[PDB]
């Protein structure tokens, strides 16, 4: 649950 | 470079030998001097960014190419579907619920109303009836959890509030009266929360005082009957597994534990994937490196039977009751995942079907649901929600939901896999991402990922700034599954831990050299990333073998290999790097050690025109997993080793950390994790002389 694939 | 003051005092013997701790002062986090460090450091790093001029436009291209909605993997209970949503930059995933599939979402509880999304949701759980979602909010910044409990038909709070939980789950039972958890006292715990009561009236099940650092994790089986509860050592892939069979207690969980011992001993893993009454079916792998599935009756204990048995070549990393009486296998074959359909009852092979590189996970359907769902993920492939209705649909895989990337055309790039030999022979399995038909001509830049520890599998997943680095920067990329990893299963996992840690920092620098003489880049050309153990792996490297690299870059890695079991949560790593507390285990880690390993390359004969690659060590503040004293006293230790020592150092590059203020280990906001990439990528493409595109 990572907020964002950066 | 700012003055930090040795303290020349400080020397410890370890077993004859002397090791001088000449910065042992800066593992006080409080300390003005210690804050002053901070600040200086802070100050010298924003002056060196300053000069790289090219974080700018990162930053934007990864903000643009971040910026498309994400819906997570749905699951359901009772006649509702949840899942997480982020409409593309928002700070933190939206936890959402829905009637039906393709209804109108509504907005459960959204964590960026809450410190401006400082944390999102680690923690999260939804009741069988559906009724009640419990989740888990951190109070500050550190790893602290308060449990909420919410319901869903108004979106109302409980007054029930549990204190002192860290990463335990909420484990409901089937007559919705209550959960599992696995709390702190004021020596983990385990639990039973009544709905309505207060924490102080929480049944104890499980405490082991003579072994304090034992901790837990928990299971309900999927008829409700059973409440499993593993007990874990350290980061071993190995457990406990008591069971408590709650239909037949005479007064439900009120009477209070008589846990049946299945298995009494950390010999092993097991992980309850399917039960028929009394009859379990259990993932393990014991006798067995890549896992297999065995069959068990709890009224006769003693015997075990395999159901699927161990694959020769390839690791069974999970396994899956789905459809009533089927299973679903994700084995990964050389770091490629592969699904398997299966009968439970006979582990009969029914259906196979081979990902693409990349990564399939998330797979949390329930053994009573009919459609499983799962996420797909690759380099190029930036995410994607399967689903497979077993019942009226068994063979296909259709798309649910499909990530877009705004103006990026895949088809310019490609991934190979390819393998490499190692110093020892062993051969190592790479990813490669690339344009197109590019030359091998030594010329591109080059950016190198591992971790290398911990049975911890890397697979190419999505990066967005990995894109702009790739497209805009000509650059080829690189993930390396080296040993330490369980890419190939326990034997894979124990050739690169203890006595064997330094096979996977050679792994890592044949991976190097192997990319060095392919032709897709060259020495001096190369950075290479890591976080944690992988922090560990580049700063390792970089003492080690400094000429072969331009630049480096090491997240919140463990450093001080001699005093990281110290502190907060790191005696439980010991399984995997040793303990200087045993003469024997000393030996190993003194020699890879990074801050006990910092010399002068260029003082080394043959290798005068030599220098350590441009360093940047990132790390939070308030880091309470890998706390940041390791990042600081290597920094200490290299700028002073390789700079502030003498008169004109050859050491010209730059050795600097990004410290990131207010931040923690866990669950980081899309734009702080913007701020640090735009960071890493613009000093990378200074330290490697390499232009934008
Ligand atoms: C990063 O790699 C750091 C530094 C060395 C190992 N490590 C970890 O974070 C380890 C390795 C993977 C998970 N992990 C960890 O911190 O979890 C341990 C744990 C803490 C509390 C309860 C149960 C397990
Ligand atoms: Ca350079």
């Amino acid at each position: 649950n990572a907020s964002a694939p950066v | 470079y700012p003055p930090v003051r040795r303290d020349e005092t400080v020397v410890d013997d370890y077993f004859g030998v002397k090791v001088a701790d000449p910065y042992r002062w800066l593992e006080d986090p409080n300390s003005e001097e210690t804050k002053e460090f901070v600040d200086n450091q802070e100050k010298l790093a924003n002056s060196v960014l300053e000069e790289c001029e090219l974080i700018d436009k990162f930053k934007q291209k990864i903000i643009d190419f971040v910026n498309f909605p994400r819906c997570g993997v749905p699951f359901r209970r009772a006649n509702k579907y949840f899942h997480f949503y982020n409409s593309g930059l928002q700070a933190q995933n939206v936890f959402q619920m829905q009637d039906d599939l393709d209804g109108k979402p509504e907005v459960l509880y959204d964590p960026n109303l809450r410190e401006g999304g400082r944390s999102g949701l680690s923690l999260y759980s939804v009741s069988e009836d559906a009724k009640y979602f419990a989740f888990g909010i951190h109070s500050g910044l550190t790893e602290w959890v308060t449990i909420k409990i919410l319901k869903t038909e108004d979106r109302s709070y409980l007054p029930d509030t549990l204190e002192w939980v860290k990463f335990s789950p909420a484990i409901w039972t089937h007559d919705n009266k209550g959960f599992f958890y696995c709390p702190y006292p004021p020596n983990q715990e385990a639990r039973y929360h009544f709905l309505g009561t207060d924490q102080s009236e929480d049944i104890l099940l499980w405490r082991d005082l003579e072994n304090p650092a034992h901790h837990l994790k928990c299971q309900i089986t999927d008829d409700g009957k059973y409440f499993l509860l593993y007990i874990l050592d350290g980061c071993d892939d190995a457990n406990k597994v008591y069971c408590l069979d709650l239909t037949k207690l005479p007064n439900g969980l009120e009477s209070f534990a008589p846990f049946m011992k299945l298995i009494d001993s950390f010999d092993a893993s097991y992980t309850a994937i399917a039960n028929d009454g009394s009859v379990f079916t259990f993932q393990t792998n014991k006798d067995a490196p890549r896992k297999k599935l065995v069959r068990v009756d709890l009224n006769n204990p003693s015997v075990w039977t395999d159901l699927v048995p161990e694959s020769k070549k390839d690791l069974l990393e999970s396994a899956h009751a789905v459809n009533e009486n089927q299973l679903i296998l994700r084995y990964l074959s050389d770091v490629k995942h592969v699904l398997e359909i299966r009968d439970l009852e006979s582990g009969a092979l029914q259906h196979r079907l081979p990902i693409d590189i990349g990564s399939v996970d998330g797979i949390t359907a329930r053994r009573r649901d009919s459609v499983v769902f799962f996420k797909f993920t690759s380099i190029l492939t930036p995410g994607i929600v399967y689903q497979c209705d077993l019942k009226n649909d068994p063979t296909q895989l259709k798309i649910f939901r499909e990530s877009v990337v705004p103006d990026f055309d895949r088809s310019e790039f490609e991934v190979k896999q390819v393998f490499v030999p190692s110093k020892d022979g062993t051969k190592i399995p790479i990813f490669i991402a690339a344009r197109k038909g590019i030359s091998l001509d030594g010329s591109h830049p080059c950016e190198m990922h591992g971790y290398g520890g911990f049975g911890i599998n890397m697979m190419p997943t999505f990066s967005a700034s990995r894109i702009v680095f790739l497209k805009h920067l000509g650059g080829v990329f690189c993930l390396a599954n080296i040993r330490g990893g369980g890419e190939y299963g326990e034997e894979w996992h124990k050739a690169g831990f203890r006595d064997k840690k330094q096979n996977v920092f050679d792994d890592f620098i044949s991976a190097a050299e192997y990319l060095i003489s392919s032709g897709y880049t060259k020495a001096r050309r190369v950075a290479i990333e890591g976080g944690s153990n992988g922090g560990l792996l580049v700063a390792a490297c970089i003492n080690q073998r400094p000429d072969l690299f331009g630049c480096a870059e090491a997240n919140c890695g463990v450093m001080d290999m001699l005093r990281f079991h110290k502190f907060t949560l790191g005696y439980l790593w010991t399984g995997d790097y040793g303990c200087s507390d045993k003469e024997e285990e000393f030996k190993w880690l003194i020699k890879y050690s990074p801050i006990h390993n910092v010399r002068r390359p260029w003082e080394q004969p043959g290798n005068e025109e030599t220098q350590y690659p441009a360093t940047m060590i990132l790390t939070a503040d308030h880091d309470d997993r890998v706390v940041p004293l390791h990042s600081f006293k290597l920094l200490a230790t290299m700028q002073h080793v390789l700079c502030t020592s003498l008169e004109d150092s050859p050491q010209k590059n730059p050795i600097i950390a990004r410290i990131q203020r207010k931040a923690a280990h866990y669950g980081r906001a899309t734009m702080t994790q913007i701020a640090e990439v735009a960071d890493r990528y613009g000093f990378m493409a200074k330290a490697l002389e390499a232009p934008w595109i």
